Formats: structure tokens, C-alpha cells, sequence
């Protein structure tokens, strides 16, 4: 007659995910049997479900403690259209089913991330961290349509998706090689090994998330944001001064977080993909994109774009392959902006980076078609030299941090409104 | 069914290269494949056998080799 | 001050309420289990971990029934070992009778008491209804000759085990002492281990969650719904008996795998105490599913001694009666230890009248099955349509005995109480 | 004096059913023996044997077949 | 130039000896290399000399602080004098000597027990242990007299008089064993078995000073002193309460302190000697007094009552043994009344329980001459049902209660005789 | 000097009575000399030995027997 | 909002190095795992890393707290200055360019020793232990002048020169005896003798440093000083007493302080050069800077006085031996009185040992002369008995006695001069 | 011209003391050279064959013996 079960839900303790260091203390004293477990070939296979269970609702339950019915919607919708896909996959295999029921599987995202901006109230189905789970969920459509994946049961499943160290946003797996690395428990070397690095991981997030982000962007970030505000005009240093520390701030932050989670998942004995590898060294900028979030840019370049650019090929709608191309980047470029949330400076961010991808493919193109040119005729190269690769890392350092700029959302408040 | 006479002829058709003769040596060091160009490659094989390789878990380790190219078809008829 | 409220200050621990309460029992029983895992056994740690969750669950607002639980104690003694030393001279036949007596004692005093004038007695403490089937159950197996030795350390590590200790299943001296003493394998164990954390789990599910939705947030307002409206009957009076019964299934449940899962944990596996009891088909199958620690209890020591006892004087002439007196008393007496009120000796009645009646028609069916064979006729099938109607007529009875043990007729009629 | 004979009188005593054929085949199906009759077969043979056996113990199987009865008697004759 | 080193050695922290629970948890900690080198055989003989300084400079610096100046004086004394007594051993060996000796090493008691007697205030040389520390080294003193000691150096003296665990007033031990025990360090079976008693030791030293003992003490025991003193008179109900609340506090404060010190020095490797051993269920006070304080009565028995009986038979100076005996009961049962403390309750206490002795043994004597001729006589001997050691077991611990209110000094309040 | 002839010379007269016929019973059960009567010979052999016997360890177990008691100056006598 | 860096620098921790003994536990939790897995061939890289910087921040904060950025810059300029000359030692080694690398690597501590003299007040570079810190830089260029050292990493290079337990005042080290120490983990048994020996080094700094230092320094100088300073004049009573108790006052804190650097560097797997070996015994006084100060020593014979003989010998400027060795001698000691600060009573100290030295030197070049001379004359040489032992060592004590009096710069206060 | 010869010239070069013969024997024992006179040995060497021996790292256990600092120079002189 009233509903209040919601107030109920607030009343559950609460667990900043990675958030204090105490919460580590704790992840320990749970994860030790998974551990020794795990160092004896066993698997309980039940007390990971617990303590996964557990950490989850505690990470979840927070002031908006309502998300948690969401997340309880969210799975029960996920297996009705996962199942709903795999009897199919016997039967038929279809395209178009395929894409209907890939559709509905994203559903909850493209809601998520459509709701705010026409209504203006963030969507009930909103949780902690859709966004890193709709990856999987659509990763099993996707594979199940290949003929890779094939029967499998809900067990692995539903510790494959909510898999608990790498759920709030972290690490986005596949699942072939998720369950793959889960069957085939490591020897004890190994163990060591995962052991040893995730002490490594633990300590150097630690320095990461609690000392460095939190210097990075609780104590210049706010200073240099008032005083670009007050400066106003197009452009300053305040706003220049800010988004550097925004952008040092933000790898910082994610890298601390992807280290913690490799950690954890190291302690349960999954070894989760890497998300950063000297992202600011990348020196052009499709090798930047293979070191900046490499599980999402992994993703996005085995399923989006490499399936986009097959379809593109099958019907040959282009005349030459750099357009192919060209067109394939600013597509996956923008539906990366997309996901990141409709706004108009996500979407920006986006279609520069795609802008960005797609000029430096053509100059590639042509410096190796110079080179080759000038091999012909047997003339030396271009050096590649310190000077060369100095230029090559700032050129690609400073596009990457006006990329930042722009996806920081400081220049709406900066630029646009009125202040 | 032979397929590699197939695949020798089919790759001059676009790439316009001997590839006749240069078969087993490493495409990566000469050039002729640029890594991204094997896409081109694998519509072909969509144009008559009406078979598609899975590019899910497709990277630049199992079928780098195109004599991997040429062997893995024809399992990928039966599993 | 040294008092009662010197008790009262202590602090004071609902039995499986939290699940800080949990992690708190984690904690306390891991060197026990960790210790049994390499067959060995602490006996003292054993006996003050016991003790002090036993206190902890104990000393209450009401925290003077500590000192009746310790007199109950020291009762059951002053009268257990005077039967051990009594039985090996003789059994008389009656001298049994006076020590099962006064072993029930406290317990039909305490459900006597709050029924005669005002209120219960002082020897009343919380677990009293599952702990003299502890103590009658050794005094029957003294007379039976099965149990012949035990040392005191067994007998009182036995009778408060603290897992089972507030309401959980009841056990029998016999098998627990065997499982007490032989320690598992390895494998075993870690089955056990797995098996406690699936009840853990269960049990969270069962209790935190689901017996929450189903007593605090639809019960209250289904109950103010059906007392304002009145009358004989009402559709909310129906919303109450489901709304009620799931909860009282879903609170017992939680309770029992709570208690089975520290059991387990403790490396003695006590008798379930649930299995599905929704999908009997017949009422006699519910019983096999129903509290079955309990109904197993009174099948065997208060069921079988009572038609073994009408059978030896021959009082029936023939089966069926015998059997029908049998389950009629076996349910009221079911009822009496309850609680000595009209609604609870109602719902024991129900119950017994219920199952003779499946009895009778199980009976019947025998008869007629027997008749299509001699004539040829096909037995009736059952394969959808008798299996359902079966299920969903014992689940309505079942549902219609709750709501009479819920007590809700109290308030809904206004028969004199 | 024969507990085999004794058993063998005591059935078909009372009932008549002419079971001394029917003994190595299921007696459950046979309608003799149920959840309920037994204890009537239990108490016959306790006004033969004149011994007070358990009851708590007794369990589900202890009694399915009769050979088990005949070895359990014995056994509990000399102790 | 001033002398205000009192107030720097004051500060300093005041963990109490087996305090607070969590004080077990430091010890435990600085004992785990310790006992993980029993395990293999090798003693550090180092580490545990910080861990013994550490925890006794603890313990004594309290309010009394002070009293470690003390400690620093008489710890030196001992060793002024203990060797000196080997030096003479080596030359020759008379009585006066070694009388002299014993004398001047226990002086420092004798002046803590007299000085509050003549002065009123507490010596200087008083710390918390002393009581407990001068019977080490009198017995080595008297080791030596008997040639069962020759050789030692001072590492072995100074971690067996200040052994830290049995220091503020533990079991008294003896040179003999205590070196024997520490020399030969026990197989892994003893070990674990030394382990698992201490563990039950610690547990059940909780039950008894933390719950047990509060409650008899700081609860029962206040209202019913003034109870019994507001009564008046010269008996009343209230002392008789307050008799037997105080002996049963006094019994379980002792035995969770002497539990406490076994399972510590268990931990450490050395198996001290017991204190208590079921002393309320004794049917006799010999009985009694191998049961109550065992450390300390022993103690007495092998040095101080022993060496007596063969002094005084040595001269013949009584005619029959018997009288010999109740002498040295009555002498011995007097120092013991002195060392507790030179007032007139405690000289009270012990006369009582030395003329309670001689009353037993007069007893013994006569019941075993009657049992004699009664068998020499053709009659059934004296029975020894139940009832009797009934009634035993009763008067005995009737007897005990009383010598505990006269011990405790609850007479010098209720009668006002301060002579 | 023999030690047995003092032995079983004292032990017929500190006890006035002849039981020199049994010397290895037990004495803790045989009654004929106390726990706390063994001092009596202690001093005994002081004034027939002139060696006194150490009673700062020796408890109630060193020197129980009377074989030991008898071989214990011999063995002291080696140191 | 942060306002200042240097208040933000300023709120954070300060831990004094070796100040309250909980400061030992801290260091002792925080290095046991490294000791641990010092057992097995195994060294955890990042732990050390981190671990060594958070206690020298910790460290380095507090009041002065701009100093720690001082730390960074210096830092750099060392890396500046020592990868040039590893690049110029691969090719070629000019007499003129090792002198301008050495000059620019202590050119840090030599405006930090210089700018305070020259009207001014400190110098921005200075930190807490400059002056023990470019000493292992300078170490490393004479290394590479030499030859002996050819190639090492940036881990092994910031690694040495930022030894935590050897940062604030240690002793100083070498690179090559250091990093060989630093490769080759030793055996279990000798893991063990260095654990013995930290425990030891421990206690003997407690006793050393917090009690020893504080009765000599704290309670007896403050009021010797006020003694001195009123009654005046060249020389007094109290000055002697002041003398003798700030030199022990001195020798007990620095002894302290080493032996807590000892012994935590045995923790860390890694021993350290001893500081101090009985010193106040040595017969002469060239035995009295083998025992004071033995690291800091030692660096002065091999790097500054043994190569400046080599550098006057080689180019023959003087005529006899014994005018070289007084000139390296006095130029030695002038240096390390330069070292400890621009002065007047620093330089004064130096010199004057400078000067004990060489008259020490020439009394043994003397007594050696004379001894040859009876020899072959027939007559005794002098006796070598008690006595002459005794008259030499109080003549050498009483002698340090009075240089750590000038030492002090009590003398500044008395005299009131060059002020 | 001969460097077996100049090695052995080279000790009396400067002392002028014919110590050829105490070549192998204990010098510390002799007292003809210690820590202080064996350096302008040690030194007299470089200006004339032209090695710059690391003097830094230079301990009590590099040259205590007379035999092994030959074959050390002459060792290090190609090198
Ligand atoms: C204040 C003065 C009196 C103080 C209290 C005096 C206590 C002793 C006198 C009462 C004695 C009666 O107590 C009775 O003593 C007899 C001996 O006769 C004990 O009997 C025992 O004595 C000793 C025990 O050490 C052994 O020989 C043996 O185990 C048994 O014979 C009984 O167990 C006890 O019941």
C-alpha cells in the first residue's frame, strides 16, 4: 500500500568499490579460500558466488540504493534474451533475428543513455555500471551468431557477467576466453606468479588512486575550473592548465581503478585484460589507441569496427578501401562518443578522435607509399630519429589532451551557458 | 578440391602481385599484406564458397600465415 | 547494582537476526573447523563458544530466564542420571513413566502456566520447547536398553548444542554422539563446507529477504484490512492465511538452514528440517516434508510406542481404528506442545482428522485399484489433471491449518480466549 | 523352535495369504507389508520371541527383506 | 643537576600485565619468532631478551614508575652479590658465609616487607615483583651451598631471574629446571601439544579474571564489606559472605593470572610450574597444600621447611620426631605469613595454618595407630564411604574460607584493633 | 667400609622392629616408614658417612628405593 | 583552495628519523615482508621502492617542508650530471672534464655549505641530508674516473643514492660495494646472524640514543652551559664539564643513530658500513679515526687524502715524504671541517685534528728513530707496560675531549667572537 | 731493457736498501715497509711503465703479498 522497500534498501551498510584502503583488509580475509582453494586445483564454485554476491550489494548500496531493483531487472532481462537467442541459434541463424535480439539485449543501455537527455531525470534501469556489462552481454550474442559459443549453463554465465572485481567499470572481458581462463586452473608457479603481481597491483593502485588522483583533482583541478570560468573568452591558460590536469587526472583515476580490479581478478585467478600500458608514450595515434583503455578500444576494434568494415567490403558500396576505411573509423569513433552519453561534447569528443584516426591513417599511406617511392629510385628514407619521435610524442600528446578537453565537458561550462 | 590455386590466383586479381612463387615467405616482412589488407582478402572467400570466418577472437596471431588461411577453410566446414 | 539488570546490561544477540550476527559466528567457529579438518577436536573452545553465544542469545530485555535455564539444567540431571543409575538393576515398566514425567516437567509447566491464570512461569527461557525433546529422547532410549554408557561431558554438550540450541532441529542422542565422535574425511568435509555456504546463502534469501517482503511489508496491512471489515469471512482474510504461511515458511526455513549451515560448520550435520513441503501431493507426504525434524520425532517416539502399546493389549479389534486413534493423539499432543490455546489444539485436531481422512482414502483407492485389476479395468491414470488437483487441494488445507495456527481467527471471531 | 519355521507359521497364521511361494519377491507390491503394517507383524513376533526390540532405532531398510529379520533375531538372541 | 628523571620515565606507556585482551595479541605477535625458531631447533637467546625487556619495562611503568630505578638497583645487588657467593664457592664452603650470602641477597624484601611497619610509607627499593624475584635468586644462592650449581654465566642468570612472563607474581621456579627446560628445546609433537595448552590456557584465564573474577570481586564484593562492616558486632552473616565471596575472587584472580603466565612461557618454550590444581575439592590441609599456590608451598617445603626438619634433627635437640615436626610446620608456615607481609593479619593467617597442619598431623597419627589396633584386634578397619570424605572435603574448606578472611585483612576494618 | 652392613644394621633398629627380610618392597605402601620419615636416615649416614645428602631438588622421587639410598654414597664417592 | 603547494606540503606526517620508538615499530611492520621474502632468492622491487620513499617524505616534512622540493630538483641535477660523464667516461677520460663533473655534482652542497656564511640566512637547496647524500654521487664520478665502474641502470643509480635507512645522516657508502652487496642475496645462516645483529643494534641504540643520550644531553648540558656562560672568562670549571658531557652526549647520539641505520639496513638485506668501534680507547690518535666516525673516515682516506698524496707525489712538487703526508693530512682535515660548515670553530676542529694527526705521526716516526737508535746502540727500547698504555689514552681522550668542545661551538658563545 | 730485471730493480731503486732477498717474506714482519712506506713503491711504478691502478677501492688484501702484484700488473698491463 505504500512501497517504501526502497527506504528499506538504504538501510544496507554501504562499501565504496576500491574506495578506502580498510576495503582491501576485508577483500583479503573473504578471497583467502578462494586462494588456497585455488592453489590445491579446486573450485567451490558456490563461496565465489557468495562473497561475489556480497561485494556487489555492498558496492551497489549507496545513497541511490534504488539502483539495486534496477540491477535486479537487468539480469532477469538479459537472460530472457540470451537464452531466447541460444535455442534460436540451433534452429535458424537468420540475420536479421540476430540483430533484433542484439537490439534488445542493448536496450537497457540505449535507454540509459537516451532517458536523460529527453526527459531530463536519469532512467530507472540506470545502476553502477550497465555500461560495462552490456559488453558482455551482446559479446555472447555476438559469438553465439559466429558458431564459437555454443551450449553452455546459467553458472557460467551469471559469474561470467556480474564477474565482482571487474563490475563497477572495469576490465570488459570476452566470454570464450573469460571461461576458458576460468576452466583451466593455473599451476603453482602461476599462482605465485599472480600472487606476486597482484600485491605489485594492489600497492602501485594504491599510489595510483589515493595519493595521485586524489592531489590531481581535488586540489588543482577545482582552483584552475573557477579561474578559467572567471577568465571567460574562447580560450586561456586557466582552461589550457585545466584540462592537462584533467587529463593526468583522469588516467590516473582509471588506471587506479584497472589495476585494482587486475589485482582482485588475480586473486580469484582470472586474469582480466590490461586497460592502460603508457598511454602518454603512444608518439601517434593509432598507437595511442592500442595503449588508452585497451579492453574497450580491443573491443570496439574486434566487434564494431571489424564487423562493420566486413559488411562495408561484402557489398562493395565503396570504390577504393581508404573511404572503407575512413568511413569504418568515424563510424566506431562515434558510437564509442555515444556510449560514452549523448551530449553534444561526448559525440565531439568522438568524431575528433575518429577525425584524428583518420588523418593520421593517410598520412601512414603516404609516407610509406614516399618511401617506397623513394626506394624505387634508391634514395634513402626519412630519418627516424630522437628529434623525430620527441615531435611525434608531443604532436600526439597535445591531440590527445584537447581530446580530453573536449571530453572533460569544461568547455560547456567554460564556452557555452552564461557564466 | 584444391583451394590454394584458388587463393594464388585471387590475390593478383586486386593486390596485382606475383604471389605465384612467394608463398611461403613472411608477408609482414615483404609487404604484400598490410596487416588490416587480409579483410579484402576474406570477402573472397564469402564470394563463391559462401562460408564467413568468425573475426571475433580474429587477431594478428592464428592466421597471420596465409598457409594457416588455407587450412583452417576447411575445418571450418565441419565444426 | 548486582541484579537481574546486571544481566539485562549484557549484550544481547538476536539468534540468527544480522548478518553481522554471521560474520560474528564465522569468526568464532573457523579454528574449530579448521582444527576438525585434521581430525582433531577442541572440547574447551568448543565449550565456551557455546556457552557465550548461548548467553549472548540469552540475556535479553527478560534476561532472568538465564537462572531458570540454568535450574531446567541441573533438573534434567538431578533426574537423567537417576534413571542411568536406576537402569541397570531393573525396568520396571513405571519407573520409566515417573523419569519421562518429570523430564517434561518444565516444559508442561511452562505451556500450562500462561493458560491457568496470567502469565507464563519463571522456568520458561527461550529454547525450552526444543531442548525437553533432547533429554525425553535419552530417557527413551535408556528404557529401550539402546544407549547403556555416556559421560557428562557428552551428555551436556548433547543437550545444548548451540546451533540447535534456540529452536533448531531436533536430534537424537544416539546419532549425534556416533557423529560427534567419528571426525569426516577431507572431501567430505569440504562437501559439508560447500553445503553450508549454499544454506548460508539460502538462508539470507529465505529470512532477510523473502520473509521480510512477505510479514513486514504485506502482513500489517492485509491483517487492519480484514479486522476492519469483519465478519465470518472476507477475501482478506484469504490474502492473510497465504501472506501469513509463505512467511511462516520462509521464516522457519531461513531459520533451519541458518542452523544446519553452523552445524555444518561445527562438523555435525544435524537432520534437515525442510524439503519442499509445497509439492506434497497427498497430507501424509506434507508431514515427510513439513518440519521434518519434529514430525520425524513424533512419528517415532510418540507415533509407533503408542500403537505398539495399543496393539500389546489388544484394546482395538481391528487396524484402521488403532491407526486413527494413533494419528489423532500423535497431532493433538503435536498441537499441546505448541502451546495450550483453542487455535493451536485446533490446528493439531485439523491436522489429525486431515490425515486420517487421506489415510481412508488412500485405503479406498487400494480397494479399488485391486478391484479394476480383478476385473480388468484399467487403474485410474495419473499423469497432469489427479497429480494437480492433489497438490493444490493439499496446499489449500495446509494454507486453511496455518491461518488457524496463526491465531488471525482470534481477532477475527471473538470466541472468548 | 525354528525362527524360520516360526516365521513361516506366524504369516500365514492369521492372514491366509498363502505366501509361503511368494518369498523372495517384493512384498511391498504384494499389499502385505505397507508404511503402516508392519508394526502389526512387529508386535505378532514380539508375542512369540517375547523380546522388547527398539523401535527408535528401527529404520526404513532395516527390515526389507526377511532374511534380514532372520539374522537380526539371532543376532540379538545371544546378546 | 636536578633530579627530574622521575617525571621522563613516567610518560612512557603503561600496558598492564595481562590487562587488557588485546594485550595478548601484542605478546602473541612478538612471540611469533620466537616460537617458529622453537621449531626448528634454534633459540635466538637475543630477540627474546628485547621481548622480555620490552614487556616488563611495560608493565612496571605505571603510576609507580618510579619503582623502575628500583629494578635497575636490584637486579645490580644480585649480581653484587650471587657471584661473589660462586667466587667463595670455588675456594671453600662454610656456613656462617653462606648464611652471610642469603642474608644480604634477600635483604631488598626484608626491607620492603618491614619498611611500611617502622616508616608508614613504602620503601624505595619496592617494585611489583620483588615478593616474587628474591626467591630466584635465594635459590640459586642455596643451589650453589648444595653443589648441584657450579658454572653459569650471566645471560642464563639474567633470563631466568627476570624470565618475563612468571615476573610480577607468577609460579617460582628453580635454576635446575628452569635451565634444563630451556637448553633442550622439544621435538615438534611437544611443541604442538605445549601449543594447543597454551591456547586452552589463554581461553580459560579470560573465563577466570576477566568474567569470573570481576564478578566475585568488583560486583559481590563491595556491598557485602559494607554490609558486614555497618552490621557490626563481632560475627554476622555479611563477613560470612564476605569470607567465602573472597576466597572464591582471591582463587580465580590467582589462577587466570598463573594461567595466563603458563600459557606465555609456554609460548616461549618453557613449561613452568603449576599453581593450581582443584584446591577447593581437598579433603585434607596436607592435601590442601599440594593443591593451593603449588609454586610457592613446594617452594617452601624443598628450601625453607626440609632444610629445617634436618637442622633441627641433626642436633637431636628434641627427644621424639614428632614435636621436631610440628615445629617446623609452625616455623615454616610463620615466614610464609611474614613474606606476605609483616602486619598482624598475615603472622595471623600463617600461625593458623601452621597450627591447622599440626592438628592434621596429630590426626593422622592417631587415626593410624587406631586403624592398627583395630586390625591387630581382628575388627573391621575405619570406614571410607562417601559420607566421609564428604565431611572432609567440608571442614577442610570451612577451615581454608576462614584463613582466607583472616588473610584477607577484612579484620583489620570490621574490628578496630589496629594492635 | 661396607654400606649394606650399615643399611641393614640401622634399618632393624631406628624401627625397633626386625624387617630386615624385606628390602626392596615398596615402603610408600609397605608403611613402615613415612614420606616425611625419611629424614630420619638422611642425618643417619651424616654421623656414619660424614657425607651429607643435597634435598634442594631431591623430591620425593630421587632416592625413593632402598637399593638407590644404598648405592648413592658409592656413587658419590666417584665425585 | 589549497592555497600554497608548501602548506599542503606542510599538513602531511612527519615522522622524525629514529625519534620515538613507535617510529620503530612503524619501520619494523612495514619491513618485515621484505626481510621474509629476503629468505629465498627473491626481491620485491616496488615494495622497496615505495617504502623507501614514503619515510623519507615522511621525513622530510614538518616545518621544513619546502626542502623535500629542493630534494627533487637535486635529485635531477645529480642525473644531469652523472649520465654526462658516463657518456664522455665511454669514450674518453680528460683530467680537466672529470674535475668540472665532480665540481658541478657537489656544487649543491656547496652553496649549501657557503650561502649561509655570506650574508644570508639558508640556502633553498638544502634538505635534510645533503651532506650525506653527494657523497655517494661524487662517489660514483671518481668510481667512473677510476675506471673500476662502467655501466649500471637508473634502478641500481636512484636506487643507492636514496637509501632509505641511510638518507637523513648515515653512513656513507660506496657504489660499487653497495650494488654488489645489492645483487648476491646472502645464505639462510647469515640471513639469521643479521637479524641477530638488527635485534642487538636495536637495543643498544635504545639504550644509546634514548636513554644514554638523553641524560647526557638533556639534563646535565643545559645546566652546565648556564654555569658556564655566567661565571665567564677564557676557562672554567664549568667549561670542562660541559666539555666532557656534550662530547659524550655526542658520541652517545650519533652511536645511536648509526646503530638504528645498521640495523635497519640488515633488515633490508644490505650491510652497511660501520660508524663506530669503541672509540675513547684508542692509543694514538690516527687509531682514534679508525674507530670515530669510520665510514665518514674512511671516505676521506681513500677519496681525498690518498689520492691528493698520489696527485703531489706523481708530479714530485716536494722533496720528502714527511712534508707530503703532514700537507695531505692537514688539507684532509681542513676538508671534512669545511664539510661539517663554514665556520670559524668547525674549521678550528679540523685543523686541529689535522694537527694531532701530524705531531702524532711525527712523535711515531720519532720513537721508531730512537727505538733503531738504542738498538744498535746496546741500550733498551722503551717499555711498552701498563702505564705508558694508560697516559696515552687518557692523552688521546682528553685531546677528542677538547676538540668536541671546539666542535660544539660552545666556544662562539664563551668567547663571543666572529660574531 | 729487460722487465724480469726491472721488476726486481725497482724495490731498491728507491730505498736503496737491497731488500731483493726479503722479496717473498713477511715486509710487516721486516718493518721495511708498512701501510705508509709501501705507497711510494706503489706509486714509483706508474711514472715509468704507465698504469693507473685503482687506488679508491684499495684495501689491506690487494697487495699483502709480493707475488700475486706481478702477475696483477702484468695481468692488467695488455688489458
Ligand atoms: C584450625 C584447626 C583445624 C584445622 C583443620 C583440621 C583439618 C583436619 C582435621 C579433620 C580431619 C578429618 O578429615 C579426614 O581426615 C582423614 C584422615 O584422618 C582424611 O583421610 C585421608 O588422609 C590422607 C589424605 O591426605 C591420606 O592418608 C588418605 O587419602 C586418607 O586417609 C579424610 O579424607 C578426611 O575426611
Amino acid at each position: 500500500f505504500q512501497g517504501s522497500m526502497i527506504d528499506f534498501l538504504k538501510q544496507l551498510p554501504h562499501l565504496e568499490p576500491y574506495g578506502n584502503p580498510f576495503y582491501f583488509i576485508y577483500l583479503g580475509i573473504a578471497l583467502l579460500p578462494i586462494f588456497i582453494g585455488l592453489f590445491f586445483k579446486k573450485r567451490f564454485a558456490i563461496y565465489e558466488c557468495l562473497v561475489s554476491i556480497t561485494f556487489i550489494v555492498l558496492a551497489l548500496t549507496g545513497t541511490h540504493a534504488s539502483q539495486i531493483l534496477a540491477l535486479l531487472f537487468y539480469i532477469v532481462w538479459q537472460i530472457i534474451w540470451v537464452y531466447s537467442y541460444k535455442r534460436y541459434r540451433s534452429q535458424r541463424d537468420n540475420k536479421w533475428v540476430f540483430y533484433l535480439h542484439s537490439f534488445l539485449v542493448v536496450l537497457p543501455l540505449i535507454l540509459v543513455k537516451v532517458e536523460p537527455t529527453i526527459n531530463g531525470t536519469q532512467s530507472l534501469l540506470n545502476f553502477l555500471g550497465i555500461s560495462y556489462l552490456t559488453f558482455r552481454a551482446v559479446g555472447m550474442i555476438i559469438e553465439m551468431r559466429d558458431g564459437v559459443l555454443k551450449e553452455f549453463t546459467l553458472g557460467e554465465f551469471l559469474r561470467f557477467m556480474l564477474f565482482m572485481p571487474t563490475f563497477t567499470s572495469g576490465p570488459i572481458d570476452r566470454f570464450k576466453r573469460f571461461n576458458e581462463d576460468y576452466q583451466s586452473i593455473p599451476n603453482r608457479d602461476e599462482l605465485l606468479n599472480m600472487l606476486e603481481q597482484a600485491v605489485k597491483y594492489i600497492m602501485l593502485g594504491f599510489l595510483y588512486k589515493f595519493v595521485l588522483a586524489q592531489i590531481f583533482g581535488s586540489m588543482l583541478l577545482p582552483p584552475l575550473k573557477a579561474q578559467a570560468l572567471s577568465q571567460g573568452g574562447i580560450f586561456n591558460l586557466p582552461t589550457l592548465g585545466v584540462m592537462y590536469v584533467y587529463g593526468f587526472d583522469l588516467f590516473f583515476d582509471f588506471a587506479g581503478y584497472s589495476m585494482f580490479a587486475l589485482a582482485v581478478s588475480n586473486l580469484m585467478g582470472i586474469k582480466s585484460p590490461i586497460n592502460f600500458d603508457k598511454p602518454f608514450i603512444s608518439r601517434d595515434m593509432k598507437e595511442f589507441w592500442n595503449r588508452w583503455h585497451m579492453s574497450l578500444s580491443f573491443w570496439f576494434r574486434d566487434f564494431v569496427f571489424m564487423r562493420l568494415v566486413i559488411v562495408l567490403m561484402r557489398n562493395k558500396v565503396f570504390k577504393n578501401r581508404n573511404t572503407t576505411s575512413n568511413v569504418a573509423y568515424i563510424i566506431n569513433m562515434m558510437v564509442m562518443g555515444f556510449w560514452h552519453g549523448i551530449t553534444w561534447y561526448y559525440i565531439a569528443y568522438g568524431i575528433f578522435h575518429g577525425i584524428g584516426l583518420v588523418i593520421n591513417d593517410a598520412w601512414l599511406r603516404k609516407k610509406k607509399t614516399i618511401n617506397k617511392d623513394r626506394k624505387k629510385a634508391g634514395l634513402k628514407p626519412l630519418p627516424e630519429n630522437k628529434w623525430t619521435k620527441a615531435l611525434g610524442i608531443f604532436i600526439t600528446f597535445n591531440t590527445v589532451m584537447l581530446s580530453f578537453l573536449i571530453f572533460s565537458g569544461f568547455l560547456n561550462d567554460l564556452w557555452f551557458t552564461k557564466k | 578440391m584444391d583451394v590454394k590455386a584458388e587463393v594464388i590466383e585471387i590475390i593478383d586479381e586486386l593486390f596485382m602481385e606475383d604471389v605465384s612463387d612467394m608463398m611461403d615467405e613472411d608477408l609482414f616482412d615483404a609487404g604484400v599484406l598490410d596487416s588490416m589488407g587480409t579483410v579484402e582478402l576474406i570477402v573472397e572467400l564469402e564470394s563463391r564458397f559462401d562460408i564467413r570466418v568468425p573475426v571475433s577472437e580474429f587477431g594478428r596471431d592464428d592466421w597471420n600465415t596465409a598457409n594457416k588461411i588455407v587450412e583452417g577453410v576447411t575445418e571450418l566446414r565441419n565444426a
